[PDB]
């Protein structure tokens, strides 16, 4: 009825869990959703904000790291910026060290290996969230998936949060037709749009709710938030 | 018990035990004339075959113008007099002047509650007496505690009833009382608070001041057993 | 790769009684019995070595230590938590005085550098205390012959005779029968013995317990000559037959 | 009961109960196997799938530390990784010295003493991971075992999961059928069966394979992953050992 | 029940038994003895005839053995409990035999009680841990102080008793629900001089006889060491068969107090001087 | 108190006298000799499956070309105390000029051990360890630990759950004879009376793989293998 | 030393409590004068009042403090405040004014609160004095969370309540403090409520203008005290 | 019975949620945006009459340009201005030119994260986190007079106009009813005190409170006792008109 297996962070259950993890992922269930998917050669980043009252103005949810990268997040921002403004530095480090630029795909090879140098530590809590890097490489277009605890995985597309089951299944529903996408961004974009209806709790999208930047074999990153996205609505 | 932190209302958890574990120890008081100093301890035991003589214990010396008297650990103690010596001669070869008490205690005991402050370390299991002289301020006496607060005083006792033992030194004590005049009160002060009421010149430890040496000079007269021995019997005890 | 107990394991009681050293002093009694007197002519210490199983030595096992050429020591209680410390104090009687004055030091400041560590065993952090009380023999041509006993809290006894351990109280009863003023050594160990023998359920012999002493110049030990100034070292080990030539003296 | 809730806590029965536990979270995770062959050794793993969402073939659990080794692992994701990115310093740091390829017994005696030092203290997180790792010095062939308590045994095969029971006493099946010697390219036909032969536990969901071997005779003992016809070649086998 | 009531059957003690305690039967008998002997002497005034008092002292005194001659030279009742025999093991025992007790004294003003010992109904604290027994000490501190208690205190004077003192309830007192309390110490020396003399009454013209030279010498705490080392002083003649006894064979049996007066040992512990 | 090093409130160590059960998890049962100039020092080897590499398997390590050692006790916790030891070696004949004893090493690593007794942030370690050495100054020899800092020699001993087993035979045999060690000089034929002794005071019978065995040598120590062993079995033909 | 629930701390929602044991002190602002009072314990017998630790202490030639609560934890500030004292003097040439000290150490009652075995003081201050080269009165009070106040009257001690609002049927604003004779009156006819006995029991200073400190006897007290223990009669 | 970096079954932490109620202990402080100028306004709490307010201070001036008003528990943020005061003139040194207020307001929470793991590699000072909140308002010339935000948790809101404290949870209702894009400035240097007069706990003076404009055109300016006083009469000009 009572753990006493949910204090600090190093003890593990008698079934081989850590209390603290598991009842942190369910943070993220009560964050929002922003979500993500790719082509073989364009990929998209998506996000609902969440405003406070009707007077302020919003939370942000996409922060770009270089010129060929953004990523997006969920949940938590403080704990969450840290890690965009880290690996900057790990993405400038490149361009500098050998201007040979950064794959993406050892960021998160890179950024597997932080989180766990915080768990098993006594001070210091996970970066609670879940997050998701985008990008263009030689390799083409690659899509991430984040947890705080470590797992990183290449994806089409997926998504994040509260509500999000229903846009989670149009992806299943339309796996096969969106991967043979190219250079026509615009209807592309629209698919998780029309998806993340699937969402909606009678909120009812609007022109500066919604927060779109994308990036592709050509494009660098680009945001399209403010009052460019009449567009889409 | 998380030295740091007060009490729900205002009080802490550990030193207002130690300065009531002190009681448990021994005794030192400490007087003054305006002509003498005198000063006294009782040992926690007087068994006869170790080297009571020579046991030089409760009383120590600092300078050539300083005695003290020592009431707790062995140890804890043992230290501060090592340390504050040190800050007696360091003041000297900055100077080269004699050195005095009130720049002493109040530079001496600020270390205690910085045990008490931060560390979780605890404080120390001690107290003083002080004694000595300056040319500014004439004659002096002084106290300690492991809180750190220091009390000027012309008479004053520690440890077992000294509550008690200071109503003692109430009504007898006099402004002009002498140094000969004023010694038999702390034998006697402690020949009433005596656990043994039998009582021996063993037992107990002894230490002067005086301004003995014409030309104005000084004495730490320290005194050995056959000496107070004989001087028991002045006041007339057998 | 981390510390974080920094705290103080020692805690105080209401009324003082400072905890967990008050429990220390049991195993110190629990430990075996061992001694020490002094006289004029010289100072003795023994204890009683309890070989465990009928296999180990007693050679590899040294229940009697030596601190400089004219001191020994000896404990009960606990055994690990001695041998560290005699090296602990080898290492300090040279790297705080002996390389710096010359001469080796009386006995009592040696004293003041190991209390002065039993004390940072308790009031430090993170750590506790030696389970250990031991003993201490004196000489110097500026103050003579002593006993200095010790305990974890810091103190240091003087002494003119006493004894510790599972048998303690019993020679502290006996000995103040014993003990007087008018003592040459050789008097010193069958009083010693004589004491250490009502103490005991085992076995008796010169091979099963050892002892030492402390008596005069003695420049056979000291390797060389020539020089007829130097003092020899006033300490000393017995041997397997010269327990036993006493015992057969009976 | 009151002794099992941190790290170095010995017990009346003489043990920490904590490790004991990591056990079972490791036992929570994928199967792997690894085997000795005649003249190197072989890898191969199970890797399932939770929706088609997940991209095939660009998300390996095999790691590298250095040219002459292949390294896998089963249960924690990240931690199992972490003491690789120590390998992959670490052996770095002694080709450093006398300027030739470190052994295999180099490595255990510089890592299972490691992860020993996250069992000894009141502040970090015993590994909750077991590990596997082969290669090939001058000596010749190798293979071992690693389990968080720090043990490691050297192995002709292994496995871990919950793919034990299966794959041990099918082990005990193959090897007196065959210990006169098993090349290279045999056994990574006869593994990948057991990967198909072992997710039986978990075959409600579904999965995509992973292989990789390095012979002194092929590859001139380096390491090399599998990508091609080879792996195709031995999924049409594998079938038919369930057949 | 009435077994714990008084007595037809009195003691045979007396407060002049009783050397070296000179002073209390002054300062404590008139509250028992002087407005109740003249209320209207009290009433020319009429303060207030206090309620009971209490007397606290160690062992070794005899405060039991004061209280049984002063239910001699009375004209009033003595009533006993045994103490701590009203409680049972159940709950409504309690309260009814305290309505019992009060009203078995409003019939009888010139009448009193004694308790010994109060050890047992002292400091209540509860948290679920606790008993009925605290219940009881409030409703007869309630009927003591209430509409129907100074009607006893007009009636009625009372005593409590014990040998320990500060380890029970202070809301018990309302100084004026006891209005006066006293120590019972250890004797002095010379007081303990006269003791010996009230028991050894069995000299047999003997001589050389220093009855101040035992309290020359005692530093105890008890007057009834007296009767202990008097006692088996004669045990020894006793055995020897020759009824006679004198100062040495007297002496002696301090012997036995030899254990008592050194039973307590002592330790070694100079952790702090 | 029952979960750290600090002294109980009778007086002992409830964390420590764990450890000394904690080596006891594997049935395991070592023995420890002296010759005329030269030693013996053995122990089971189990091997409960069939795909181990038993060339892999061991407890007796090689920390110089002098000495050895032995452990009965978890392996992890052993190869920690078995790497300190290969350190504290070197560092010796390099501030000395000469190789490292057992006397003095163990009385390093019994310093050690008490330094892990007197401070919290450390585990200790549930193994036990008979060193084994000649000495050029002192002869055959061998010193045992403790992980609280006793150490003692001994002229012949053993150790595993079972020491009553044997420990008894073993005095039984001196009071046969009545000497220190043996009177028999070569080490291959004294190993002889080992074996002999384990399967017989209450032991089980062995087979080849079942044991394994070190010798500390006039300047060299080394383990053995198969038909090293076989042979040196079947010096039981004769008896 | 963290937050509860409820908005506040455990810690700080006791010390401040311990002031409220100890002494009582006060000071006010003048017309154009400056002063201070405080408590002694008469009574204190076998003792010489000169060498005591007074509860008043001056950190310049110019500005004093009046401590209460602890006396341990005061001391410590007096030091490392003198310091800034005469450090300040020294690098910008100019001396202090009051309210830069009094910001520092209204900064370090907090430097040791948020940190890891630290506490917090059993210790509240006020200072006082003028400023150099101008004449306006300056007075401010502290308290272990730091934040400084500037009260034309302050006290901190024992039956203080009423005493905190005794002053508001006696001081007006628009009627201020005349002269010495009667701000002194006031000094004392405040804290005289507490007293309960002579004029021993207690120890008061002043300050005027460059630097212009007194301290006054007991017999000096003796003068006034009468003058109400007169006119405490009609 | 909790501590700082442990989270709980629900997610929501303890200690800095507890964080967000300390300030509802504390005093009001609003400041309302118009296109032409800001305001900022205060409850003192003034406990006594002999007090001097003119040491109390609620409002700063951070350069000749900016301000800001703290709420919740004064004392603590009295530290972390002296931060923006860095950061500010720093940022006046590397450029010679005024700093954007998005680029400061970053600084100031990006340092009451700083109780585990701060920005890129920072040393966990601050054992327990600041224990008050505030709003910040100025020019800069990118977006326009953006005021904003600041709460210990660690983020920021960009707002029209709202409120904290005791009165919060009532008072913005009106504020948000009442706000709109094309007011004046003393429009909104009066308004607040139609509100301000709401949750006091005593009939206004011109002690109790004190405001402070902000202007592209002369900068920063405090007002005095009096000029307050003369508005509330023009409040009462309404008041006592309608
Ligand atoms: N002055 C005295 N006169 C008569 N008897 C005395 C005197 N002093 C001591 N005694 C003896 O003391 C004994 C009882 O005294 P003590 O105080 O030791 O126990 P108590 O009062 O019976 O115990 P409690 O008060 O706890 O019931 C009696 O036997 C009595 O004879």
């Amino acid at each position: 009825f009572r753990n006493n297996y949910d204090g600090d962070t190093v003890t593990f259950s008698p079934t081989g869990r850590l209390f603290q993890v598991e009842y942190a992922l369910e943070a993220i269930k009560q964050g929002s959703v922003t979500v993500g998917l790719r082509s073989n050669t364009h990929a998209v980043l998506v996000a609902l904000k969440r405003n406070a009252d009707e007077l302020s103005s919003y939370q942000k949810k996409i922060i770009k790291c270089d010129e060929h990268m953004g990523l997006s997040l969920a949940g938590l921002a403080p704990d969450a910026r840290v890690l965009s403004n880290y690996l900057r530095q790990q993405c400038n480090y490149s361009s500098l060290v050998f201007n040979r630029k950064l794959a993406v795909e050892r960021a998160g090879h890179l950024l597997c290996d932080k989180a766990q140098k915080n768990t098993q530590s006594y001070g210091g809590r996970p970066y609670g969230v879940g997050l998701l890097i985008i990008g263009y490489d030689k390799s083409g277009a690659h899509l991430l998936e984040f947890q705080p605890s470590g797992n990183v995985t290449e994806l089409y597309g997926t998504a994040i949060g509260a509500r999000s089951q229903g846009a989670k299944t149009y992806l299943e529903r339309t796996l096969d037709t969106f991967i043979k996408i190219d250079g026509n961004p615009d209807e592309l974009i629209k698919a998780g749009v029309e998806a993340i209806s699937q969402s909606l709790r009678d909120e009812s999208l609007t022109v500066d709710n919604l927060s779109i930047a994308i990036v592709g074999k050509d494009t660098p990153f680009t945001i399209y938030d403010g009052e460019a996205v009449a567009k889409y609505i | 018990s998380r030295t740091t932190i007060f009490s729900p209302e205002g009080r802490l958890y550990q030193v207002e035990y130690a300065l009531e574990s002190i009681s448990h120890a021994g005794t030192a008081i400490g007087i003054m004339a305006s002509d003498g100093i005198v000063l006294a301890a009782e040992r926690k035991v007087t068994s006869t075959l170790l080297e009571q003589d020579t046991s030089t214990e409760k009383l120590y010396k600092l300078n050539d113008k300083i005695a003290v008297a020592v009431a707790g650990l062995t140890a804890d103690a043992e230290i501060l007099i090592n340390t504050a010596r040190i800050h007696a001669q360091n003041y000297l070869k900055t100077y080269n002047e004699d050195i005095p008490v009130e720049i002493l205690v109040r530079r001496l005991s600020d270390i205690k509650q910085g045990y008490t402050q931060h560390g979780g370390l605890r404080p120390f299991g001690v107290s003083f007496i002080y004694a000595g002289y300056d040319d500014r301020y004439g004659y002096q006496l002084y106290t300690s505690n492991p809180s750190g607060n220091y009390t000027g005083w012309k008479a004053i006792s520690v440890g077992a009833n000294t509550s008690a033992a200071q109503t003692l030194l109430q009504m007898d004590y006099k402004d002009d009382m002498k140094v000969d005049d004023a010694i038999e009160l702390a034998l006697k002060t402690l020949s009433k608070t005596t656990d043994s009421s039998a009582l021996t010149y063993d037992r107990l430890e002894f230490a002067t001041i005086r301004k003995g040496a014409n030309d104005g000079e000084v004495y730490q007269k320290i005194f050995k057993p056959q000496e107070i021995k004989d001087i028991l019997v002045k006041t007339g005890i057998t | 790769m981390t510390d974080r107990y920094s705290f103080s394991l020692t805690t105080f009681s209401p009324s003082g009684k400072l905890g967990q050293i008050d429990y220390a002093l049991t195993a110190v009694k629990q430990g075996v019995t061992s001694l020490g007197i002094k006289a004029t002519n010289g100072v003795v210490i023994a204890t009683e070595k309890k070989s465990s199983s009928p296999l180990a030595m007693s050679e590899t096992l040294s229940k009697v230590s030596l601190l400089t050429p004219d001191i020994g020591a000896v404990y009960s209680g606990m055994g690990p938590d001695y041998r560290v410390l005699v090296d602990k104090s080898r290492k300090v009687a040279h790297t705080s005085y002996k390389r710096i004055y010359g001469e080796y030091p009386p006995t009592k400041l040696l004293v003041s550098e190991v209390a002065k560590i039993m004390q940072e065993a308790t009031q430090s952090g993170g750590v506790r205390p030696f389970g250990v009380s031991l003993l201490i023999a004196g000489h110097d041509e500026f103050n003579g012959f002593s006993l200095y006993q010790v305990d974890p809290s810091g103190s240091y006894f003087p002494w003119k005779a006493t004894a510790i351990g599972k048998g303690s109280v019993a020679a502290k009863t006996f000995l103040e029968k014993r003990w007087n003023d008018e003592l040459e050594l050789e008097d010193a160990i069958h009083i010693a013995l004589l004491t250490l023998k009502e103490s005991v359920e085992g076995e008796f012999n010169g091979d099963t317990i050892e002892l030492a002493i402390i008596g005069d110049e003695n420049p056979d030990l000291l390797g060389y000559t020539g020089i007829p100034t130097d003092k020899g070292p006033r300490f000393r080990k017995l041997t397997s037959q010269e327990i036993n030539d006493r015992l057969e003296a009976l | 009961t009151g002794y099992d809730l941190s790290n170095s806590v010995f017990s009346p029965d003489g043990r920490n109960f904590q490790v004991e536990y990591a056990v079972k979270a490791v036992e929570n995770g994928t199967t792997s196997i690894g085997i000795k062959c005649n003249d190197g050794v072989v890898f191969a793993v199970e890797k399932l799938i939770t929706s088609k969402l997940l991209v095939p073939q660009k998300n390996v659990k095999i790691q590298v530390v250095d040219r002459h080794i292949g390294c896998v692992y089963s249960g924690l994701i990240p931690d199992g990784r972490h003491l690789v990115n120590r390998g992959r310093e670490e052996a770095a740091s002694f080709k450093k010295l006398y300027k030739t390829p470190i052994p295999i017994p180099a490595f255990a005696d510089r890592l299972g003493q490691y992860v020993q030092a996250h069992t000894l203290y009141n502040s970090v997180r015993p590994f909750g991971v077991s590990t596997i790792f082969g290669g090939v010095d001058k000596n010749g062939a190798h293979l071992y075992m690693l389990e968080p308590s720090g043990s490691y045994w050297g192995y002709k095969g292994a496995a871990t999961g919950k793919g034990r029971q299966s794959a041990k006493a099918e082990l005990e099946k193959l090897v007196d059928h065959h210990p006169e010697g098993l090349s290279a390219r045999e056994a990574v036909k006869q593994a990948a069966k057991i990967i198909y032969l072992a997710h039986e536990d978990n075959k409600e969901k579904d999965f995509e394979l992973e292989i990789s071997w390095c012979s002194l005779s092929e590859t001139n003992g380096l390491h090399k992953f599998v990508k091609g016809d080879l792996l195709q070649e031995a999924i049409d086998f594998a079938q038919k050992e369930i057949n | 029940l009435v077994s714990l009531m008084m007595v037809e059957k009195v003691p045979d003690s007396t407060y002049d038994m009783v050397g070296g305690l000179t002073k209390q039967i002054k300062e404590i008998k008139e509250v028992i003895e002087l407005p109740v002997k003249h209320p209207e002497l009290f009433e020319s005034l009429g303060i207030a005839q206090p309620k009971g008092v209490i007397l606290y002292g160690p062992p070794g005194t005899g405060k039991t053995l004061l209280a049984r001659a002063v239910a001699h030279h009375t004209d009033c009742k003595f009533i006993r409990v045994s103490g701590a025999e009203l409680v049972q093991k159940y709950i409504g025992e309690g309260s009814r035999m305290v309505r019992e007790l009060f009203v078995m004294a409003r019939e009888h003003a010139p009448s009193i009680i004694f308790m010994d010992e109060i050890d047992s109904i002292g400091s209540t604290r509860v948290e679920g841990s606790g008993g009925g027994d605290s219940e009881v000490q409030r409703t007869m501190l309630e009927l003591l102080n209430q509409l129907d208690g100074f009607e006893t205190s007009k009636n009625i004077k009372i005593i409590m008793a014990t040998n320990r003192l500060d380890i029970l309830d202070p809301a018990l007192l309302r100084p004026g629900r006891i209005d006066r309390k006293i120590e019972f110490p250890p004797p002095s020396v010379a007081a303990r001089a006269e003791i010996l003399r009230i028991h050894s009454r069995k000299m047999n013209l003997t001589r050389g006889i220093n009855l101040r030279k035992v309290a020359e010498k005692m530093n105890g705490c008890s007057g009834a060491d007296v009767k202990g080392v008097c006692t088996e002083a004669g045990m020894y003649a006793l055995r020897e068969r020759r009824i006679h006894v004198t100062q040495e064979d007297f002496e002696l049996a301090v012997g036995k107090v030899m254990n008592k007066n050194q039973e307590t040992a002592i330790s070694v512990a100079k952790l702090f001087k | 108190d029952r979960h750290i090093t600090i002294f109980s409130p009778e007086g002992r160590l409830y964390q420590v006298e764990y450890a000394f059960k904690a080596t006891n998890q594997t049935n395991i049962n070592s023995l420890a000799v002296r010759g005329k100039d030269c030693t013996v020092v053995i122990s089971q080897k189990k091997v409960p499956d069939k795909l181990l590499d038993p060339t892999t398997v061991s407890y007796i390590f090689c920390i110089s070309r002098t000495i050895g050692m032995v452990v009965n006790g978890p392996i992890p916790d052993a190869r920690n105390a078995a790497l300190r030891a290969k350190a504290e070696a070197a560092e010796f004949r390099y501030k000395y000029g000469y190789d490292m004893p057992c006397d003095v090493l163990a009385k390093r690593m019994a310093n050690l051990s008490q330094i892990y007794t007197q401070r919290a942030y450390m585990r200790p370690l549930g193994v036990i360890l008979t060193f084994v050495s000649v000495d050029e100054e002192l002869g055959p020899s061998i010193y045992k630990t403790d992980p609280a800092g006793y150490y003692v020699g001994y002229k012949a001993t053993a150790t595993g759950p079972k020491q009553q087993e044997i420990t008894t035979n073993l005095e039984n045999h001196f009071k046969k004879s009545k000497i220190d060690h043996i009177n028999e000089e070569s080490w291959e034929k004294v190993v002889e009376f080992a074996i002999t002794h384990m399967i017989d005071a209450l032991g089980t019978e062995f087979s080849k793989n079942d044991l394994e065995v070190g010798v500390a040598t006039k300047d060299k120590f080394f383990t053995l293998s198969a038909e090293n062993i076989e042979e040196r079995l079947v010096a039981i033909a004769e008896q | 030393s963290i937050f509860s629930p409820d908005g506040h701390i455990f810690q700080v929602e006791y010390a401040l409590e311990a002031v409220k044991r100890g002494t009582c002190a006060v000071g006010v602002k003048g017309k154009n004068c400056v002063v201070l009072g405080c408590e002694r314990r008469s009574t204190l017998k076998l003792q010489d009042t000169r060498i005591t630790p007074s509860k008043v202490s001056k950190i310049d030639s110019h500005v004093v403090l009046s401590f209460s609560g602890l006396n341990a934890d005061s001391r410590i500030l007096i030091e490392k405040a003198r310091v800034e004292a005469q450090s300040h003097r020294l690098t910008l040439e100019d001396p202090v004014t009051v309210e830069y000290l009094t910001r520092y150490v209204a900064g370090v009652q907090q430097r040791y609160t948020q940190s890891g075995g630290v506490r917090p003081f059993g210790v509240s201050t006020l200072i006082a004095g003028f400023d150099p080269r101008d004449d306006e009165p300056k007075l401010y009070q502290t308290e272990p969370s730091g934040i400084y106040s500037s009260w034309s009257a302050q006290t901190i001690g024992r039956n203080s309540k009423t005493v905190r609002e005794f002053l508001e049927k006696n001081y007006d604003r628009k009627e201020p403090p005349a002269t010495v004779e009667e701000c002194v009156k006031l000094t004392v006819r405040s804290l005289l409520e507490v007293v309960q006995t002579g004029a021993k029991n207690i120890e008061i200073t002043v300050v005027k203008p460059d630097s212009d400190i007194v301290a006054l006897s007991s017999e000096e007290i003796n003068q006034y005290v009468t003058q109400i223990e007169q006119e405490k009669q009609e | 019975d909790r501590g700082v970096s442990t989270f709980s079954p629900e997610g929501r932490l303890f200690q800095v949620e507890y964080s967000l109620e300390a300030i509802k202990l504390g005093s009001t402080a609003i400041g309302i945006a118009t296109k032409e100028g800001v305001v900022l306004g205060v409850e003192k709490r003034a406990t006594s009459p002999l007090l001097e307010s003119d040491s109390i201070e609620k409002i700063v001036e951070i350069d000749r340009h900016i301000g800001c008003a703290m709420s919740g528990l004064t004392a603590d943020a009295r530290s972390m201005i002296e931060h923006a005061r860095t950061a500010a003139v720093t940022h006046n040194l590397y450029y010679d030119e005024d700093i954007n207020v998005e680029s400061l307001t970053q600084s100031v929470c990006d340092l009451a994260l700083r109780f585990g793991e701060g920005a890129s590699g920072e040393e966990r000072l601050m054992s327990r986190p600041f224990g008050v909140a505030l709003l910040i308002a100025g020019h800069d010339a990118d977006d326009g007079y953006q005021l904003f935000h600041a709460e210990p948790s660690g983020t920021f809101y960009r707002y029209n106009a709202k409120a904290i404290g005791s009165g919060s949870e009532g008072a913005q209702a009106e504020l948000l009813n009442e706000w709109h894009s094309s007011l004046t400035l003393k429009e909104a240097e009066l308004l607040v005190l139609k509100i301000l007069k709401q949750v006091m706990e005593e009939k206004l003076d011109e002690n109790n409170a004190q405001l402070s404009c902000i202007t592209k055109q002369d900068g920063f300016k405090i007002y005095d006792n009096e000029k307050t006083a003369e508005l509330i009469k023009e409040l009462k000009e309404k008041e006592a008109a309608e």
